[PDB]
Order: C-alpha cells, then structure tokens, then sequence
C-alpha cells in the first residue's frame, strides 16, 4: 500500500517556484516563496499544493534559532538550554567524542562476520 | 460585449456541424478565448455527477458527429473526452476546433482532457501538421493549436471517485496531490510523470514495467489497486489503446479502456464506446459503429 | 484601503481588457476595410459599364 | 536516495526494486528519482564541520 | 534590468500610448463609418441610374 | 524589455524585500543598544 502522506521540504518549493519564475517571468528572484502573483493560475494551485503538504522538522527550526543566536548574541541571544539526561551525556561524551567514535567502530569491524 | 460572441460562437458551431472549417482569424480568437478558459483549470479537474465519458477521438469527425448522435447533443449532454483528438485521422483540423468550441461555448458542460498526441512533435510527425497545411496554407493554425494543448488539464476526476485521464499512471505519481503539484503548461517532456500519465498503459505483469511503446510503464494490477485504495478512487477509467469490443474492463474492475473511435484499426474495425455515468454515478456503456458513408 | 494585491489584480485585469478591446477594435478594422474594397469594386463596375452603354449611345448618335 | 545518480539504463534494468521503492518509501512531491537525469566532499564537509564546531 | 524607476517609466509611456491610441481607433472608426456610408449611397445612386438608363433605353 | 508579469512580480518582491529589511534592521538595532546599555553599565 502507500501509507505514507506526502511532504515536501521548504528546499523543493523554492526551487520550484525559481525553476517556474525562471520559465514565466524571465528572470529568477532568489530563495523568496511568497511572491506568487505573475505566474499563471495551474501555478498558484501548485504552489498552494506545496505549501499546503510542506513538513517543517525541528532540525530547521533549530539551525534557524542557531544562526539566529550567532547573528545577536548579547540582545537577549543567551538562551538556557535543558539538562534532559540526552543533553548532559551530550555534555559528557563532548571532550573526548571522536575517539569513542572510532573505537566504537573499530570493535564493530573487529565483531563484523568477517 | 457578451451575448454578441456569444452568437458567433453559437454560428461557429452551426457552421461546424457541417464539416466547414473556420477562417484562420477565427481560430486564432477560438485559441485565445480557450487559453483564457483553460487557464482557470487544475491539473485535476472537479466534475458533477452526470456526465458521458469518451476517449480516444483521432480527428475522425464524422464518427464523432455520430457520437452525439448517440449520446445527444452537447448542451443537453455533459462530455468528458480523454485526449487524443487529433492525428491518424482527415478531418482533424475539424474536430479539434468542434471541441474546442464547444468548450469555449458551454464551459461547463464538456470537459478536455490532454493527450499523447497534443505535444508538438507527435502531431508534427503523424499528420495533423500537414492537415493544418493542407487546409489552410500555414502553420499559423498548428502553432495556436499547440499553444492551446500546452494548457489542457492533465486529468479528471468525476464525483471525486471517478479518476479519468488518457494513458494511465506513473511511478512518480502516488496521489492526486501529486498530480495537482505538477507544471502542466509546458510541453510534454520526455520524461516525467507527464511522459506517462499520457502514455503508460495497463497489463497482466504485476508493478510498473517498460512499455513496449517507448515512453511511459505498464502498471500492472496492484499498482492501479494500491492507488485507488490510497486514493479512495472507485474506478480509474483511460483511453489510449485499440480495443476492439470497444471498451474493457482491465484490472478487476479497477481500470476502465473506453475507446471511442470506430473503425481506427481497419485490419482489426473495432467499434467505438463510450460510458455514460448517471444521476447516481452509475456506469453504462453504448457501443456504436462508424456512420454512414 | 489600498491594498497591493488589489492594486496588481487591478493592474492585471486592466492590461487584459485593453487586449481584449484591441482585439475588437483590430478585427472590426479588418472588416470595415474589406468592405472598403467591396464597394471600391462595386462603384468601378458601375462606372465601367455606364462608360460603355454611354459609348454605345453616342455610337448610335453617330 | 540514490537511485537518480545510477543512470537510466539501471532503472530501465531494474524495476521490480523500483516497484517496490515505489509502494513501500514514502514519496516526496516534486521527487525526480524515477526520471532523474545526472560534487565537492571535502568542501561541504569542511563547511558543516564549522558551523558544527560554532555551535 | 527590473527597477522601480524603470517600472513608473513604463506604465506611463504605456498608458498614455493605449490613450493616444484609442483616440486613432476612435477617429479612424468615425472615418471608415462614414466612409461607408458614402459609398453606400453611391452604389445606391448608380442603382437607380442603372434603372433610369434600362427606363430610357426602353424608351428609345 | 518588460512584461506585466514581470512588473508585478518584481512590486510583490520589492514590498517582501523591505519588509525583511525593516525586520533585519530592527534586530541589528536591538543587539546595538544592548551594546551600548552594556558599556554604558
Ligand atoms: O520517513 P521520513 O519522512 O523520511 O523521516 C525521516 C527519517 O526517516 P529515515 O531516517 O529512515 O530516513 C527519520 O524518521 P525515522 O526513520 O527515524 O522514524 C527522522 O526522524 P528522527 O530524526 O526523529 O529519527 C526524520 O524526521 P525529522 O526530520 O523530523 O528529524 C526524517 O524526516 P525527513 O524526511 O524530513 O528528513
Ligand atoms: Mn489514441
């Protein structure tokens, strides 16, 4: 079956509202995905198709707020940031992460089938 | 302003019934009006629930007179026609600019659907370039006639369980959301879910396959079952292949082929069909037979 | 109450009915010119054959 | 994922596997892996490493 | 190249062309009315000299 | 040059584009007076 509903990331609409802008309106505008009037009705219904099936993740809105903060830091940008058990062995593993890492997968290769 | 081309339109029509083409000029207003009419139309088009399905035509206008002939005239008669009007056929200048204007006339009343032989290569190739030519001395008719098909909607979908459309469904498809979120105002591409809703084709190997015609698949059986349950489609009726009894029933009941041109195939002189869906969204075919040289 | 998305729809509609309108006023053109021709025929009938009955009379005078 | 860079012949080749990417995977509007036509690692990878180590 | 300036530009030299032009259309359409109408009258004229010159040549 | 669709698409844009601007511009205003409160303290 297709059990599975539809998404579109916000990447996809913009490229293609660029790719129809490009192809009605002779010239592309630039990662913007509300200016949507010149281009005929059969694309506003697509757009609206789009957008109405877009799937926003928590890694967008968490990298948006992380250049956020970078771009004001002192304008009230310092943030508290949870102590959930995921965010103090976050804390933990920091320092010395890439080593755990490669030993990790040196004993998976040691404990491959072959 | 409004009733007056109304009129000519009405006189344009008379004048068709009778195998009289229009003036070049005509046709480039008739083109325009029906750009200005397409344009407000998805790629998946909504229709209420009377209406009289019809396929493959193939500019074979006599037969088509015949048609409404059989299933009545067109204000009286809610029309669906499944693209392919044009090529293999005399009279396709004719037929094309009939539907076109009547679609222009009774905007509500009939609705068009694009077919495999509105892109501009295959009727380049196939004949109704040279008819163009023939009966009017330019391509100026052929280009509005293109400019036209590039706008015509993709698909149908009567009483929002009946999905109509010409060749069959694609893999890049999964849901009528899909469809509706496609460019239908280029020319057909090569490939795409374009190249194969207006060219795949039903068969008996199960999941998608490769088309013996070269563009587009040939989705077997629990492709077209998965999309209807995924849909809540009752039935998925096309027209694209020669059938001879006229019309057939593919895929348990799941896919519908209504052929409606008689005689296509003369080795084979099939008789043409068409399905009538009535007040309470119940199908019946008539099957007819070329007119009457 | 101006609104940009009235003012483009405006802007829009406006374009489009002056097309339409030059569209009317081209085709009544075309028209009014061939009828121009028409009766540009019809008067050098006329006069042709006025011309040549009128010979025809003072052929008889003679 | 990677079925647009393996080249139509592969598609065209293989379809029983497209069948079955094509009930089971979640489809994406606008996806062209049925139909696709086709890259700087270490650059994009020296990139997110500096935004990671910013962060 | 797309500009504000450029885009005012426009719309004025467009519109007061599509003024200046309905006003051609306008006195051309009076003209070609009239001229119609003249030439009408004409062929009605020599309609009825062609009836008074079939009279006389019955008379004659 | 031009073409109406054009020139819509480029006002819709240019009304998106300041508005932007005047967001941008109210955070870089924010972050230069919590700079210059913070000196100041
Ligand atoms: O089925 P999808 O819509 O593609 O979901 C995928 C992903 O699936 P895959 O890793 O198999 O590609 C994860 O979902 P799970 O498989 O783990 O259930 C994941 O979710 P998590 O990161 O929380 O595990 C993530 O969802 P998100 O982006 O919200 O993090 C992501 O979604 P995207 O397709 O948008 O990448
Ligand atoms: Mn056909």
């Amino acid at each position: 079956g297709l059990p599975w509903a539809p998404k579109v990331r916000e990447k996809d609409i913009e490229m293609f509202l660029e790719s129809s802008r490009s192809k009605f309106i002779g010239y592309t505008l630039g990662s913007d995905t509300n200016t949507v009037v010149g281009l005929p009705r059969p694309i506003h219904e697509s757009i609206k198709t789009l957008k109405q099936h877009k799937y926003t993740s928590i890694a967008e809105v968490q990298a948006q707020m992380e250049e956020e903060y970078l771009r004001s830091p002192l304008s009230g940008g310092e943030e508290e940031v949870e102590q959930v058990p995921a965010e103090t062995l976050y804390q933990g593993l920091l320092p010395s992460l890439p080593q755990y890492m490669i030993a990790l997968l040196k004993i998976l290769l040691a404990a491959a089938p072959t | 302003d409004e009733k007056v081309f109304t009129k000519e339109l009405d006189q344009w029509i008379e004048q068709l019934n009778e195998c009289k083409q229009l003036s070049e000029s005509q046709v480039k207003s008739l083109c325009e009006k029906a750009k200005e009419i397409l344009t407000k139309e998805s790629n998946v088009q909504e229709v209420r629930c009377p209406v009289t399905v019809c396929g493959d035509v193939h500019g074979q206008f006599h037969d088509l007179m015949e048609l409404f002939r059989i299933g009545g005239k067109s204000p009286d008669t809610n029309y669906l026609f499944m693209g392919d009007y044009v090529d293999r056929g005399y009279y396709s200048v004719e037929t094309v600019t009939l539907l076109v204007a009547l679609k222009v006339r009774y905007r509500e009343r009939i609705t068009i659907l694009r077919g495999n032989h509105e892109s501009r290569q295959i009727t380049q190739v196939y004949g109704f370039y040279d008819e163009c030519l023939r009966k009017y001395g330019n391509a100026n008719v052929w280009k509005y006639f293109t400019d036209l098909f590039d706008y015509l909607p993709l698909t149908a979908l009567v009483d929002g369980q009946i999905f109509c459309l010409h060749g069959g469904l694609s893999p890049s498809i999964d849901t009528l959301d899909h469809i509706r979120a496609l460019d239908r105002l280029q020319e057909v591409p090569h490939e795409g879910p374009m190249c194969d809703l207006l060219w795949s084709d039903p068969d008996d190997r199960g999941g998608w396959g490769i088309s013996p015609r070269g563009a587009g698949y040939t989705f077997g059986q629990d492709i077209s079952e998965t999309f209807n349950h995924a849909n809540g489609l009752t039935l998925v009726s096309r027209a694209h292949q020669l059938v001879m009894e006229g019309y057939n029933w593919c895929h348990d009941r799941n896919v519908v082929t209504i052929f409606s041109a008689p005689n296509y195939c003369y080795r084979c002189g099939n008789q043409a069909a068409i399905m009538e869906l009535d007040d309470t969204l119940k199908y019946s075919f008539l099957q007819f037979d070329p007119a009457p040289r | 109450q101006y609104t940009i998305p009235g003012i483009l729809h405006y802007i829009q509609h406006e374009w489009a009915r002056f097309e339409m309108e030059r569209a009317h006023w081209e085709v009544e053109r075309a028209e009014l010119q061939a009828r121009i021709a028409f009766l540009q025929g019809e008067r050098k009938g006329q006069e042709n054959l006025k011309k040549d009955l009128v010979r025809r009379i003072k052929m008889l005078e003679y | 994922v990677q079925t647009k860079y393996l080249g139509r012949q592969w598609r065209k080749s293989n379809m029983k596997t497209m069948s079955a990417i094509y009930q089971k995977v979640r489809h994406r509007l606008n996806d062209d892996w049925a139909y696709g036509n086709d890259w700087d690692f270490q650059a994009e990878e020296c990139a997110l490493r500096a935004n990671i180590e910013r962060f």
